[PDB]
């Protein structure tokens, strides 16, 4: 239970280490809140940037304060939209979770319009709220700037462009940063040469957790080489490993790929072409012929792995070639013995 | 006896649960290991086993599963759901799979949830559950991903114990992830599984055709034997090697050898092995050309002909018909030729049989490559020399 | 069935044993007239195997071809997940141990239908495991079936196309009605000596021995070996415009 109480650590965690958007979002709601109005607050950033958490960590430390009366109550609800099958159920969750409980979304959307014309609204991910007509979007937004509408909104999705088609934004995490949250709790351990190795990354944060617990992972069945490992087994691009362990004659067909390609410096070949060149290899290198029926079922081979892009096979010798791989890793795969 | 053939049959053709796992000792390992952390321990992973199509996955995962199912407390406290792509084409059917699955089928239908998650979650609230998504591909495909979003959302922030294990032959599959959810898929947990070495491959022929403990069988096992070690065996077997470096087109290969085993032929041959090759070699489209009327095999030629005059361009049957009146005018009397409909039937045919492709007033490309053409002449039953020597005009 | 006794060997070997398993998937082609489905159905009621037939341009959808199969078993059917259910739930002391067959006619329409289907197919014996064989007969070839993300390859069965001596021993000694089968030989002998270049199909051909033979045998009855002569002019007058 020593090593594997990191085990137990990893794959959820509090508190954060994102001390200073904390404090902003808090005197967001805060100054709304004290003044009995309303408003909206757009949150971006990349996957893994602890928005959401640090939202929910505001939203409990608001909760004690309204529990001490140093801000006024109470009320927040919380709903995500990768959640719902259909955007529209939204109104329902809003609805059922104030009073006037189930409706139709047609139905619910003019009741909200009458309440809002204090409580505080989290729309996790409303990029899934996306519409032709968008009116939804546009009802979340106008709410909060209604007279009679106490309402505070705040709004999460990954990019900045969203309300483009009042604001905040998480900027992915950093070497020292990373380095900090895994540190923050190893506690039982006050095996840190690790935590900065893991730490160079791009940018989320739920690598860095579950990297390093696939590292322990390895060392019980921690040092730099047990981590180095763990990301091997991650991060290491498989297209190249594929290309390595493919058979004779599929190795054959993509220099056949090269050799057309090289002949007309396009990206596109037809397979008809390809193989021809097919065939002048397998000449060369003693095979047998390369029958079009098995030609076919190789070029399959490789488009079922997605080391090629082929369009259907209905389309017989008219079929088109493209690589999902860059000439250069190709070359690199067949050459490196 | 045939007792032989029903062994065989369920290792081949069905996929026999028990058999040896060749060079997946360390996939294995990684399988076996995160699905005792599961069960056993209260931890949440999901993971991908990806790798080439025939190869690998759904025996992996089956193994793996049924050793893990032998320890009493995972029998009684683990449920397994098995879910696939291709089955499921809808993330509704998928949720009321994963309920029937669960035999949570009681909720029942009273009350719909307000949200995707929430019935999800309510399934799950009513205890671990290992979650097999096989074709994972094609779960990426729908929609907006909520089965897999929702699944990792559960898998990771939710605290229910889940296993989300998903089988997959795309090495392009993490590409088809939405960000949000690539990050909530438990980071690049990847097993591959591929190919092997040709000696490998040979010690696999042999102990797929091997019998088990069960005088007979050891006598059958000698001979097997026997066989892994021959000129032809070996010349054939690297043949479908260069091609197949997989299990499951060899399994086809040792079934259909096998037919050629009766109470009057006990034990497979060099010849039964050869001739069960011979049958996956053929050329479909060559095979489907041997067949044509003498008509159509002209029209072809008169393609043949026009794609070498015109460079490649495509063609209509008006002056396919030109140049196969040509070939006729060479005599006076009339031997091949033919009114208009009828030898627009059998150009008709030939797309009837997509030898010809679209794209008369529509344009049309030949679907044969031209040693095709010559080897089908030269191999056609009844080719008169006076279409032959046209064949070779060009 | 003559000719095929070549391919009866093969189809038949596979089939083994009822109560054993036979390949998943079995892909047959040839010819519009190479016999596929009479050398098929023979072998299914024969012995006789439990089985379903059903033509794939008949039922173009989903719920006219999956209702077919389950029905014939012996059912409301949307989607291919709820066929390996109902399917599954199809098992009795008929059904229960033993390998069904579900032969597909013109499969060459199922690539235009529904994307998972072909595939659900290939693969069922396994999605059930109710020890099925899915057994599809079209006329185009199988490098064409070939879907993106793959598919569990079946065994590719040819049926080659009747010779012209196929086609005399299969077409003429079958029926000699009213006359020596040695007659009736020379006649059929003569009947693809004229339209065999051009027209292969044994159905078509069945036609034409049955149209023309009253007039072939004409000069008998009236009193006149050798008729080689008489019917020629009349066979070359329907080869050109039939
Ligand atoms: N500073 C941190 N300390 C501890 N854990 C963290 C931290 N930052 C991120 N995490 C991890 O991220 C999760 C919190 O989710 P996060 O706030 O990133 O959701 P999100 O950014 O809204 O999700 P998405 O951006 O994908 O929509 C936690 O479960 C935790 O494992
Ligand atoms: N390493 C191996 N160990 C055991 N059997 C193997 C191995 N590699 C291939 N096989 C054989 O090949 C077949 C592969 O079946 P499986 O469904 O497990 O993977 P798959 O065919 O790639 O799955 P998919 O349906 O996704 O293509 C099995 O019948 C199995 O017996
Ligand atoms: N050996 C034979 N003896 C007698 N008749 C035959 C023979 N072979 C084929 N036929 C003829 O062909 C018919 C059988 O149809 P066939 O088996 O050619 O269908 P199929 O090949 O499945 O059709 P398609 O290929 O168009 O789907 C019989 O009814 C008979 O007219
Ligand atoms: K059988
Ligand atoms: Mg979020
Ligand atoms: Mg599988």
């Amino acid at each position: 239970e020593a090593r594997l109480r990191l085990h137990v650590s990893a794959v959820p965690e509090s508190l954060p280490c994102r001390e200073q958007e904390f404090q902003d979002i808090y005197n967001f709601v805060e100054s709304k809140l004290l003044d009995h109005t309303g408003g909206c607050m757009y949150i971006s950033g990349v996957p893994g940037t602890g928005k959401t958490a640090t939202v929910h960590e505001v939203i409990r430390c608001l909760q004690q304060a309204a529990q001490a009366n140093d801000v006024p109550p109470f009320q927040y609800i919380e709903v995500n939209g990768m959640k719902l099958t259909e955007p529209h159920q939204v109104y329902v969750q809003i609805l059922q979770k104030l009073t006037g409980q189930k409706a139709t979304a047609n139905h619910a959307a003019e009741l909200l319009a009458k309440q809002f014309c204090t409580t505080v609204l989290l729309v996790d991910e409303l990029d899934l709220l996306w519409t032709h007509k968008q009116d939804i979007m546009y009802n979340l937004f106008d709410w909060p700037t209604h007279k009679e509408a106490r309402l505070v909104v705040l709004a999460i999705a990954n990019t900045m462009d969203l309300p483009e088609r009042t604001r905040m934004c998480f900027q992915p995490y950093t070497y020292s940063q990373l380095q900090q949250i895994l540190r923050s709790r190893l506690k039982h351990l006050k095996i840190q040469l690790v935590a900065r190795k893991v730490a160079a990354l791009s940018g989320d944060a739920r690598r860095c957790l579950d990297i390093c617990r696939r590292a322990t992972e390895i060392c019980e069945f921690v040092t730099i080489a047990h981590s180095m490992e763990a990301v091997d087994e991650m991060f290491s691009s498989s297209y190249i490993t594929a290309i390595k362990n493919s058979s004779v004659l599929e190795q054959s067909f993509l220099r056949a790929i090269l050799a057309e390609f090289r002949r007309s410096g396009l990206e596109e070949a037809t397979f008809q072409q390809i193989y021809s060149q097919h065939v002048a290899l397998c000449r060369m290198e003693g095979l047998p012929y390369p029958t079009m029926s098995e030609t076919m079922a190789v070029c399959s081979h490789l488009g079922s792995c997605r080391l090629l892009l082929v369009e259907p096979s209905r389309n017989d010798l008219l079929l088109r070639v493209r690589l999902n791989v860059s000439q250069d890793d190709v070359l690199y795969a067949l050459k490196d013995e | 006896l045939s007792q032989v053939q029903r062994i065989l049959r369920e290792r081949f053709c069905r996929q026999s649960p028990h058999s040896n796992l060749f060079g997946v000792q360390v996939q294995y390992k990684h399988l076996s290991e995160l699905l005792k952390r599961t069960a056993l321990h209260g931890e949440s992973n999901s993971v991908l086993i990806i790798g080439p199509r025939g190869s690998g996955k759904t025996m992996l995962i089956n193994h793996a599963l049924k050793e893990l199912m032998e320890i009493e407390e995972v029998s009684e406290n683990v449920l397994q759901v098995h879910l696939n792509g291709l089955l499921q084409i809808n993330d509704k059917i998928a949720l009321k799979e994963i309920t029937r699955q669960l035999n949570l089928e009681n909720v029942v239908g009273d009350k719909v949830f307000g949200s995707f998650a929430e019935n999800l979650s309510f399934l799950l609230e009513a205890c671990p559950v290992i979650f097999i998504l096989d074709e994972f591909d094609l779960f990426a495909h729908h929609k907006n991903q909520t089965l897999l979003y929702n699944l990792f959302d559960i898998s990771q922030s939710a605290q229910t114990p889940i296993a989300v294990i998903g089988l997959t032959c795309r090495l392009d599959i993490l590409e088809l992830l939405e960000k949000r959810v690539k990050s909530r898929f438990s980071h690049r947990q990847i097993h591959l599984m591929n190919s092997f070495g040709f000696p490998q491959y040979v010690k696999i022929f042999k102990e797929q055709l091997s019998l088990p403990a069960e005088v007979f069988a050891e006598k059958w096992n000698e001979n097997v034997q026997y066989l892994s070690e021959d000129r032809s065996v070996q010349e054939v077997l690297q043949k479908h090697f260069n091609i197949s470096k997989n299990l499951r087109s060899l399994h086809m290969l040792l079934m259909l050898a096998l037919n050629r085993v009766t109470a009057s032929h006990p034990f497979m041959t060099a010849v039964d092995l050869m001739e069960a090759s011979q049958l996956c070699s053929m050329d479909s489209k060559a095979n489907i050309v041997h067949g044509l009327s003498v008509l159509e095999i002209c029209l072809i030629i008169a393609m043949k002909h026009l794609n070498d005059i015109y460079e490649e361009e495509p063609f209509n049957f008006q002056m396919v018909y030109n140049e196969f009146q040509k070939f006729v005018q060479r005599k006076a009397h009339s031997v091949y030729n033919f009114e208009k409909p009828v030898v627009m039937k059998a150009f008709e045919h030939l797309q009837q049989l997509e030898l010809i492709k679209p794209m008369e007033y529509q344009l049309m490309k030949l679907l044969l490559d031209n040693t095709q053409i010559m080897n089908a002449l030269q191999k056609y039953p009844n080719c008169p020399t006076d279409v032959r020597q046209w064949a070779t005009s060009s | 069935v003559l000719c095929r006794e070549s391919q009866v060997s093969i189809l038949q070997s596979l089939f083994g044993e009822r109560h054993h398993f036979s390949f998943p998937s079995i892909f047959i082609y040839g010819h519009t007239a190479s016999g596929k489905t009479y050398v098929t159905q023979t072998l299914l009621k024969t012995l006789e195997l439990p089985h379903v037939f059903v033509n794939c341009v008949e039922c173009f959808t989903l719920r006219l071809l999956l209702e077919q199969i389950l029905n014939k078993l012996n059912t409301c059917e949307t989607f291919n997940d709820f066929v390996r259910l109902f399917k599954q739930v199809t098992t009795a002391e008929n059904l229960k141990d033993q390998t069904v067959y579900i032969v597909l006619d013109k499969a060459e329409y199922l690539r235009d239908m529904e994307a998972n289907l072909l595939p659900g197919f290939l693969r069922l014996q396994e999605l059930a495991d109710r020890n099925v064989t899915v057994l599809f007969l079209s006329e185009i070839v199988w490098e064409k079936f070939r879907p993106n993300t793959g598919c569990f390859e079946p065994f590719v069965l040819y049926f080659p196309d009747y010779s012209i001596g196929n086609l005399q021993k299969i077409l003429s000694h079958d029926h000699p009605p009213e006359y020596s089968a040695d007659f009736y030989a020379a006649y059929i002998n003569i009947l693809l000596g004229v339209f065999y270049t051009v027209c292969r199909d044994l159905k078509e051909l069945r036609h034409l021995a049955v149209l023309n033979f009253p007039k072939y045998c004409e000069p008998v009855v009236k009193g006149e070996r050798k008729l080689w002569r008489n019917i020629e002019p009349h066979l070359k007058k329907a080869m050109q415009t039939v």
